[PDB]
């Protein structure tokens, strides 16, 4: 009935981008993902106190965090 | 298109839709009555007065 | 890739009617006073012969001005003159160079001595002299 | 540069290839595999190894005798400071 | 501007700069005619310098007695919301870049397009060689022949003839 | 180390050594891969710094800088790609070379463990950057970019050589930075302004002071296809860094005579970039940006007083991007439309809608809105050249104006209704346009969440 | 959105011209080539411009002053301004 | 205030011999609209005005300049003259506030930064 | 609730961003006293905001980034109530001032409306750079930006630190002399205008300095130029203000003399009792404004004040709009804000005050009735004059729903908000004779003198269009001049000389 | 947590109840409420993992250097032996900046604790306070050297005017 034509330059160019970013970006995002998460519920900083450890403790490794 | 629902006006002054005016004239009240307690009770200044303060003495 | 004489040359003068117009036509007649003229104080490498200045200021003026485009938007074949202080000024107001506003903006000066003085409201003014006592004046008890 | 063709950078294939070749070279494994690194990267410029040790030592003075903050130039008659 | 028209823009914006300073819709209707009466007081007498004094003082008295802040009439060479809608302006010729699975959205109107182009696929042999005739050495202003004397295709084809609608 | 200029130089043989079109996308490749490497060792201290061996510590110092210049690589070949295609490929295999070639040696500067090092490859560039600008020029008004681009640089950088040689021979010997635990001062004659002198004005003309920086826009201006080398020269001005490395120390104690570097470069700080805004040429107007808020590093470095450096470091590799990537921006433009005159490309913004959140993004880290590394690298120059005179906040405070009408003209310049008559500027924006237009804008405000590895050590 | 059409521009530009008591509403309408209502040189061809402006409202431009001889004219080009009858 | 600007002088008749002011602008739009409306063209249009804009403003100078009216050694009002001035204003601060610094103490003992 | 029980005020500690020498900046945030009542006031109305743009955007394609657009300006400019870190004020204090840019700028083209932003960031920019300098003094002296503590440990000599916030105040508090940006950015869509000028973005200019009032209730310099320069505001808008044509020009110029009111009273030191204003006044005028939409849409268009007609036409709700707030506004007489103008004018009344502002201000008073009458009487009193065909229709589901909430949530307001604080002084309550509605009497003649003058200025004897007048007034005739020299002055003559004149020879 | 007497705090001084009123209070149908939509979804899991982390306990240690290393070792011209004689003195110049911040926070915990009287309480961090930082500009701030930080060769080079001036020039001492 009473209707006209909408004009837009392109959208496909730009829809097809953002996606070799929002698909890839997550690609190896999300497996890096779990592995901020899972890896640190079953593994975690701790503690203290002290130690003597006999001669001379490990090398680096003095960290505290699960990856550091 | 749309719809007709109202048509427009060549100054022949378009109509209400009745509840238009008397939902709205209820809150004609919500000033007139809500000034009700303006006079009372206060008046044009709750103050007490200065007396003069005379003893200099 | 316009091959010879691109831009202005040694003037202001060589044979003015040679430039305007030769190409680049400023002028038609080589007198319009828009011929290649306006090197108004020389010596000063500033705007050679130029088919170019002093044609007229305070805006291309953007209104409806309809042969084609004319002015800023739609640019008509070979004008261009001086430019880049053109969208940011347009034409005659109404009043004219009338300074009232450093009169009121000085209007407020007046009242500078309004200043000095103070507004303190109880008592009144009550002329005075030596009644003033912003504190105290005589003995404390 | 379009017979109708899609296209990135040049020509049928590799095009294709070069696609991938920079987003996932470029991204994902660097901005993000990489960016992780530095994260949680450890403790940078060892003021985390300060924190505590400018902790534990705040009361040890404070407890017994001794003052905070001292700065006596390093035990003077240490030194015979030429006069003239 | 021949001399004849020259009270024309002037006779345009007199009243026009008068409604803006009047209130009344009435107000400015009463003043018409009243005003109107200074016109045509010397009605018909000389062209040149006799009545140029109509319009050599028409300059004064009305500058003077200028900018009570006129109305604009919106959409306009000033004034608000005129030149308002740019988000769209019509960009014509959006049609070349697309990527098909974009083009497969109104066939009909790509079955359309490619419909116009042959006017302007061919008009020229004609259409421009005529120019080459119509116009002798230095002709001013530069339409063709009205008709083009037999079918213009457009002539002017198609920037003026399709250009871009308002919405 | 040799874990880096070894692979870096086995690129040099990836190259030609392969076939026909693959060649881009082989070289692409690798490049981004020796960014694993880049990080790898790095970043460790810290305090203390890292010195692995006997002519190189790589970057300790707290001057990381080291890791930019390995990105801007692969970034040229998605950057150079356009017009390059149309020459023979064993052209186009030396010009990935002599890229490269440039690649070598800034991995070998900032490192150098000395100054003897530094300076001869200090100047052992300019054999790559001269090749680059005189071929593969546009104009015509290249070959007097090649002159000028020397005869400055070389110019006044042979005192140096005349002054580093009389300092071997004078205190022991410079062999290494790291160990200056003996140094005299110096106090006062009319011999020793001249060695300060020389020992620093071949850094000057590099980054410019408002004098004899006429050569900064000649080159730029006319200079190769996509900035190719262009990315490459806003890298190798802001590498003037060594004078961190001297003025630091040899020759501490003259502040004396800095006032004619402060003042000079103090009142053009407020000029040059005043005299960018009636600019009818694009690529001339983004140079003019980057003499200004580069030369505001020459009252960070002169002043002493840390607080300095955490604000002069970030600067060094603030508009070390932002400046980059501009001319990324002013580049693709220009593929579509053949001129460079700014005026002429109006009515863009409705035909690429997508770049426009590009354009905004570079135009918006100039303003440096508070929370990205821009300002928190001004803001700590202003708190500590505050302090010096209370009256630096004018000058500098102006600078924080005309620097935002200067950004917003150059943007705002193309939201305008043009149609006019380009049938040109059909392709929207193929990949690589906003695909190497990004790679920036991410890192870049990225760093902002930890931005301690950004910072001297002061 | 709001619908136009070529009818009430007929109608409309009839209606004023003939609300006018100085034009008896016998006159011609659509065409009386205003010629024979152009008396004099003068108000007319911009004193009707004068009210017709009260109810649409876009600046009746100057030029398109010499086109309004034809009654057809002056609503011919009004279609082609706002968009109007296809 | 800037300016009158003259929206009214003398005419009338002289000049009126003046004729072909508008041939000259005229033929272009004759020409420029006989440029402009071409079937095939997608291209910018040369415009000379504006190469002669650009070329005789910004190169074209240093070629015409010649160092001899002493309103172009004007300058040294100009350029360096100010250069100076900023340095008499510091290097007498700076010293001031150095002299303080020493005999007695204006500061606080809680500005640690600096 | 929580708060106006037990106090207890918060911030957080949370997360550390760099840390530098000594001084540790990570961030913060702060539920003091002006962020507890405030935040859910400016959420409050732009919860009832956006569906007003959603039935006046309705038809626009963008639309749906629009709504992205509006949602970050209310995102940052939430973070500046709420920081107590000094740099973190400044995250939002620029974030916002960017946001102007993007929404005044929303069309293209239209020559003034993105010549609209680059006065938005031009006038900013200086007013910027008042508070990067009292961000740089209290380093070098107190070597911390935290509002925490310099307020715990009390500056000396605030004489220059404070002048430069004086001076940002100005920037973003549309003072006199930087004035001239607001009339010109009302030319964007009208929900911005409802949204920027109500209770945002407005308010930081005069919001910021009631931050600091504990630090500045010292140094009669600090509170001495204040009152010398708020009130000198109000007369220059409200002389400008009058025979102007545009229902959105005055409804800006009315906001504009809002501000005079807040200056002065922080003059006197009168730190809660300004606050309490904008609470009350944000109700208004987004109201207001937001009002006028059915007019100016349903009308086609005109927002012109000649051309508008009566009170009754097919108008009859958003009529008692404007006849509820609009009269609100004039002194409130048992209305919203009956404890915010009204409470000023007779408590600081009593003080050291120059003896100007007095004369001045209570002025300014009496032409908050002919701010009103004027645009109520042409728009709603006058014969109908428009031309024919209006369509109008205010059946309305997606507006009336907005309006009904405010106007509710607007009387019953002022006396809510007022009724539960903690009483944070002590107001004076003695009040004299012709010391008491001296306000109220002003206005009183001003009904007065705006209806015998409205039917003076149409319903007279004819006065006719006189030529001669000064009208210094409906232009204000400072936006005349300086607008043509300030881009001559500088673009041509220290750019033509330094450009390649110079570095060329 | 932390160490106590490293950072100090006064007690609770929890506010008695005072209802007084016959009228209902709505924190009541919260703090009645809002804890049971909490305790359940959050403090469950809480426990949930350090429960699940009993399975494994790491160590990171604390790190304590070795001095040897003094002010007045050794020779002159030496690089050896005054490479360390920085490490003792660049380590000591990181303390002494943090040992600032911990006594300033310190200090905020003197205001919003109270913030009331601001004045007639705490009795020590302010009094305190500007006695600290005035032992740290002296002689452990080197200024303007602070961009080169010039360790140990300006270190007592201010502190030889802290000798050569003081306690001898002083006249008469
Ligand atoms: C990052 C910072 C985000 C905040 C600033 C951006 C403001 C939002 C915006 O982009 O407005 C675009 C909008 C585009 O206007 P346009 O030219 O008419 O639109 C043309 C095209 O449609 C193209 O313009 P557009 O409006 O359509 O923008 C494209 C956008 C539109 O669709 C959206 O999703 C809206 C995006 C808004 C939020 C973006 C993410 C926020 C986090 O599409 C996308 O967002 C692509 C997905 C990207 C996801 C990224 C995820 C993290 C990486 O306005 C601007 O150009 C200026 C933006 C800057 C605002 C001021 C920033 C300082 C304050
Ligand atoms: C100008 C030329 C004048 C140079 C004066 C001579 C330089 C000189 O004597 O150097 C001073 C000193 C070495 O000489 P001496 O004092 O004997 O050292 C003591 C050794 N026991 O100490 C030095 O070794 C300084 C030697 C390096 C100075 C070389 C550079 C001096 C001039 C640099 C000019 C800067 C740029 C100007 C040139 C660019 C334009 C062409």
């Amino acid at each position: 009935g009473k209707r006209l034509f909408i004009i837009k330059p392109s959208g496909f160019y730009d829809k097809r981008f953002l996606k070799l970013l929002r698909f890839y970006i997550l690609l190896t995002g999300i497996p890096v993902a779990i592995g901020i998460t899972l890896i640190n519920v079953f593994i975690g900083e701790a503690e203290l106190a002290e130690i003597p450890e006999g001669y001379v403790p490990e090398h680096w490794e003095y960290f505290k965090h699960p990856i550091s | 298109g749309g719809g007709a629902h109202i048509e427009p006006r060549y100054r022949q002054f378009p109509q209400l839709t009745r509840s238009q005016v008397i939902q709205a004239e209820f809150f004609s009240a919500t000033m007139w009555f809500w000034i009700l307690w303006r006079f009372w009770h206060d008046s044009d200044a709750v103050l007490g007065h200065f007396p003069y303060p005379d003893p200099s003495q | 890739a316009s091959h010879i004489t691109k831009d202005m040359l040694p003037g202001p003068y060589p044979k003015t009617p040679e430039e305007r117009a030769a190409a680049a036509k400023k002028y038609n007649m080589r007198v319009e006073d828009y011929e290649p003229y306006p090197d108004d104080g020389t010596g000063y490498g500033d705007y050679p012969k130029l088919p170019d200045r002093s044609q007229q200021e305070r805006d291309p003026w953007y209104d409806w001005d309809h042969p084609d485009l004319r002015l800023n938007w739609g640019e008509p074949m070979h004008w261009d003159l001086d430019m880049y202080i053109r969208n940011r000024v347009d034409t005659s107001p109404t009043p004219v160079n009338w300074n009232l506003m450093c009169k009121h903006l000085f209007g407020f000066v007046a009242f500078m001595l309004f200043m000095f003085w103070v507004g303190e409201t109880y008592p009144a003014y009550q002329p005075v002299g030596p009644k003033q006592y912003p504190y105290n004046n005589l003995y404390l008890e | 540069k379009n017979p109708d063709s899609h296209g990135y950078d040049k020509d049928p294939a590799v095009d294709i290839w070069n696609m991938r070749v920079v987003f996932f070279f470029g991204f994902s494994i660097v901005l993000v595999l990489g960016s992780t690194f530095v994260a949680y990267l450890p403790d940078y410029r060892m003021q985390e190894w300060a924190r505590r040790e400018a902790e534990r030592l705040v009361k040890y003075r404070e407890a017994h005798g001794l003052p905070i903050m001292e700065s006596n130039c390093f035990d003077p008659s240490k030194i015979q400071l030429p006069e003239d | 501007l021949t001399h004849q028209q020259k009270v024309l823009r002037l006779y345009k914006r007199a009243l026009r700069h008068l409604e803006s300073w009047c209130i009344h819709r009435d107000k400015y209707r009463y003043f018409a005619c009243l005003l109107r009466a200074r016109f045509d007081e010397h009605k018909n007498e000389k062209d040149m310098v006799k009545a140029t004094q109509l319009l050599r003082e028409a300059e004064e008295e009305f500058w003077h007695g200028q900018h009570p802040q006129p109305y604009i009439f919106p959409e306009s060479p000033g004034g608000t919301s005129y030149e308002r809608y740019e988000c769209y302006k019509v960009p014509e010729w959006c049609l070349d870049d697309w990527h098909p699975s974009e083009k497969a959205m109104y066939p009909d109107y790509f079955a359309k397009r490619e419909q116009w182009k042959k006017l302007r696929r061919e008009s020229w042999e004609r259409e421009v060689k005529q120019l080459q005739e119509e116009t002798p050495v230095g002709g001013p202003r530069t339409e063709a022949l009205p008709p083009a004397r037999k079918q213009g295709d457009l002539p002017p084809l198609w920037w003026h003839i399709v250009t871009r609608p308002r919405e | 180390m040799l874990k880096y200029i070894i692979p870096t130089i086995m690129l040099m043989p990836l190259t030609w050594l392969s076939k026909n079109n693959m060649i881009w996308v082989n070289s692409t490749a690798h490049s981004l891969l020796i960014s694993f490497t880049s990080l790898l060792l790095m970043n460790q201290f810290g305090d203390n710094s890292l010195n692995f061996s006997l002519l190189f510590f790589s970057d300790s110092l707290s001057t990381p800088l080291l890791i930019l210049t390995m990105w801007l690589l692969p970034l040229m070949l998605m950057a150079s790609q356009h017009h390059l295609s149309k020459e023979n490929l064993t052209r186009k295999k030396l010009f990935i070379t002599m890229l490269i070639s440039l690649q070598l040696f800034l991995i070998m500067t900032f490192t150098a463990m000395e100054l003897i090092l530094f300076y001869i490859l200090f100047e052992a560039t300019l054999v790559p950057t001269l090749i680059i600008i005189t071929r593969w020029g546009n104009q015509t008004e290249r070959l007097n970019a090649g002159l000028y681009f020397l005869f400055y640089t070389l110019a006044g950088s042979l005192p140096l050589l005349v002054a580093l040689i009389y300092i071997q021979n004078t205190v022991g010997s410079l062999n290494f930075l790291m160990l200056q635990y003996w140094v005299q001062p110096v106090h006062n004659s009319w011999s020793n302004v001249f060695m300060w002198l020389a020992c620093m004005m071949a850094f000057m003309v590099k980054m410019p002071l408002y004098g004899l920086h006429l050569w900064l826009p000649k080159a730029h201006v006319e200079a190769p296809i996509a900035g190719s080398m262009v990315l490459a020269a806003v890298l190798l001005k802001l590498g003037g860094y060594g004078m961190l490395r001297i003025t630091l120390i040899l020759n501490p104690m003259t502040d004396f005579m800095a006032y004619p570097f402060i003042m000079l470069s103090l009142w053009g700080m407020i000029m040059t970039s005043s005299i960018c805004l009636r600019q009818t040429d694009l690529k001339s107007l983004i140079a003019y940006s980057s003499v200004s808020h580069m030369a505001l590093v020459i009252v960070a470095i002169l002043i002493q007083t840390p607080w300095s450096y955490m604000g002069a470091t970030a600067l060094m590799i603030a508009h070390g991007l932002t400046s980059s990537m501009l001319f990324c921006l002013a580049n693709s433009n220009y593929e579509r439309i053949h001129s460079r005159t700014m005026i002429l490309a109006r009515g863009l913004q409705t035909l690429l809608p997508l770049m426009a959140t590009w354009w905004l993004l570079a135009s918006l880290t100039n303003l440096a809105l508070p929370p990205t590394i821009n300002l928190i690298g001004e803001l700590f120059v202003v708190m500590s050249t505050f302090s010096w005179s209370n009256i630096t906040i004018i000058l500098m405070g102006v600078n924080m104006v005309i620097t935002a009408l200067y950004s917003l003209y150059m943007l705002i310049m193309t939201q305008r209704g043009k149609y006019t008559y380009h049938i040109n500027n059909i392709s929207p924006s193929f990949t690589r346009e906003n695909a190497l237009m990004s790679l920036h804008i991410l890192p870049l405000l990225l760093l902002t969440l930890n931005p301690k590895i950004i910072l001297g050590p002061l | 959105a709001p619908p136009l059409t070529l009818e009430g521009i007929k109608d409309r530009v009839l209606y004023v011209l003939k609300l006018y008591d100085k034009i008896d509403p016998e006159k011609l309408s659509v065409n009386s080539h205003f010629m024979k209502d152009l008396g004099l040189d003068s108000l007319d061809q911009v004193e009707i411009i004068m009210a017709m402006e009260d109810e649409f409202g876009f600046e009746i431009p100057d030029i398109d002053a010499e086109k309004l001889m034809c009654p057809q004219e002056i609503v011919d080009y009004i279609a082609d301004k706002k968009d109007v009858y296809e | 205030t800037t300016l009158d600007p003259a929206e009214y002088d003398i005419s009338s008749e002289t000049r009126k011999a003046q004729a072909e002011r508008l041939a000259i602008r005229s033929r272009l739009k004759r020409e420029y609209q006989l440029q402009y409306y071409d079937p095939s063209r997608r291209g910018v249009i040369e415009d000379p005005a504006l190469v002669r804009w650009t070329y005789a403003r910004s190169a074209n100078i240093y070629p015409n300049f010649r160092p001899n009216t002493k309103t172009s050694l004007l300058g040294a009002l100009f350029g360096i003259g100010p250069l100076v001035f900023w340095y008499y204003v510091f290097k007498t601060d700076r010293d001031r506030k150095e002299k303080l610094i020493q005999e007695g103490k204006l500061d606080r003992t809680f500005n640690i930064s600096y | 609730m929580m708060f106006i029980h037990s106090g207890q005020e918060l911030i957080i500690s949370n997360w550390h961003w760099l840390t530098i020498q000594t001084l540790k900046l990570s961030l913060s945030f702060k539920m003091d006293y002006f962020s507890m009542m405030f935040i859910p006031v400016a959420l409050f109305v732009t919860w009832s905001i956006m569906e007003f743009s959603m039935w006046y955007m309705y038809s626009d394609p963008n639309i749906n980034k629009f709504f992205k657009y509006l949602l970050l300006f209310l995102i940052t400019m939430l973070i500046l109530v709420t920081a107590n870190n000094l740099f973190q004020l400044f995250i939002g204090w620029e974030g916002v001032g960017i946001m102007s840019f993007l929404l005044i700028g929303w069309w293209y083209g239209r020559a003034d409306a993105n010549t609209a932003a680059l006065q938005a960031i031009l006038y900013n920019r200086i007013g910027d750079i008042g508070f990067i300098l009292a961000m740089a003094w209290f380093l070098t002296n107190l070597n911390t930006w935290d509002l925490q503590q310099i307020f715990m440990l009390n500056p000396s000599d605030s004489n220059m630190p404070l002048i430069g916030l004086a001076l940002a105040a100005t920037g973003k508090s549309a003072q006199f002399g930087l004035h001239p940006w607001l009339p010109s950015a009302m030319e964007g869509p009208t929900p911005v205008s409802a949204l920027l000028h109500s209770s945002t973005m407005v308010v930081a200019g005069i919001f910021l300095l009631i931050r600091f009032y504990p630090l500045t209730e010292n140094n009669k310099y600090i509170q001495s130029i204040t009152l010398c320069l708020g009130a000198i505001t109000t007369l220059f808008t409200a002389m400008c203000a009058l025979t102007q044509n545009d229902i959105k020009k005055i409804i800006a110029f009315s906001t504009s003399s809002q501000l005079g009111l807040m200056m002065v009273t922080i003059g006197i030191n009168q730190p809660y009792l300004a606050f309490l204003h904008i609470c009350t006044h944000a109700f208004f005028k987004a109201m207001l404004f937001m009002c006028s939409g059915s007019i100016i849409h349903s009308l086609n268009d005109e927002q012109d004040i000649r051309k508008m007609g009566g009170l009754f036409k097919a108008m009859p709700f958003t009529t008692t709009a404007l006849i509820v707030g609009s009269l609100a506004l004039t002194g409130m007489p048992f209305l919203t804000g009956f404890y915010s103008k009204d409470l000023i004018i007779e408590a600081a009344n009593t003080s050291y005050t120059n003896a100007w502002a007095l004369l001045m201000t209570l002025i300014a008073t009496s032409f908050t009735a002919i701010y009103s009458t004027r645009i109520i009487f042409f728009a709603l009193l006058g014969q109908p004059r428009f031309p024919t065909l209006v369509n109008i229709n205010e059946n309305n589901p997606l507006l009336i729903n907005s309006i009904k909430r405010l106007l509710i949530g607007s009387l019953f307001a002022g006396y809510i908000i007022s009724n539960n604080i903690p009483p944070t002084t002590i107001p004076q309550m003695t009040m004299p004779y012709y010391l008491k509605t001296t306000a109220l009497i002003v206005t009183i003649l001003g009904f007065i003198l705006a209806l015998e003058i409205s039917n003076m200025t149409k319903n007279l004897k004819y006065h006719y269009p006189s030529n001669a007048f000064k009208f210094s007034t409906l232009l204000g005739y400072f936006p005349t001049i300086m607008h043509r020299l300030a881009p001559y002055m500088n673009l041509s003559m220290s750019q033509k000389s330094a450009s390649s004149l110079l570095d060329l020879i | 947590s932390w160490d106590k007497d490293v950072y100090p705090e006064p007690p609770r001084r929890t506010p008695a109840p005072s209802p007084q009123t016959s009228l209902p209070n709505p924190i009541t149908y919260l703090t009645k409420a809002f804890d049971l939509l909490v305790d359940r979804p959050v403090t469950l899991v809480r426990e949930f993992i350090e429960r699940q982390h009993a399975k494994n306990k790491y160590y990171y240690y604390h790190r304590e250097f070795r001095r040897v290393p003094d002010i007045t070792e050794c020779q002159e011209k030496d690089v050896l032996c005054m490479f360390e004689a920085e490490m003792q003195w660049r380590r000591d110049y990181k303390v002494d900046q943090e040992i600032v911040n911990i006594i300033q926070e310190r200090l905020k915990a003197c205001q919003q604790r109270e913030g009331e009287s601001h004045r007639q309480n705490c009795a020590k961090e302010l009094e305190q306070f500007t006695q600290v930082v005035k032992a740290y500009q002296d002689r452990y701030h080197d200024l303007g050297a602070h961009y080169s930080a010039r360790k140990c060769l300006a270190k007592q080079k201010q502190r030889m005017l802290a000798e050569r001036k003081a306690a001898k020039e002083a006249a008469a001492a």
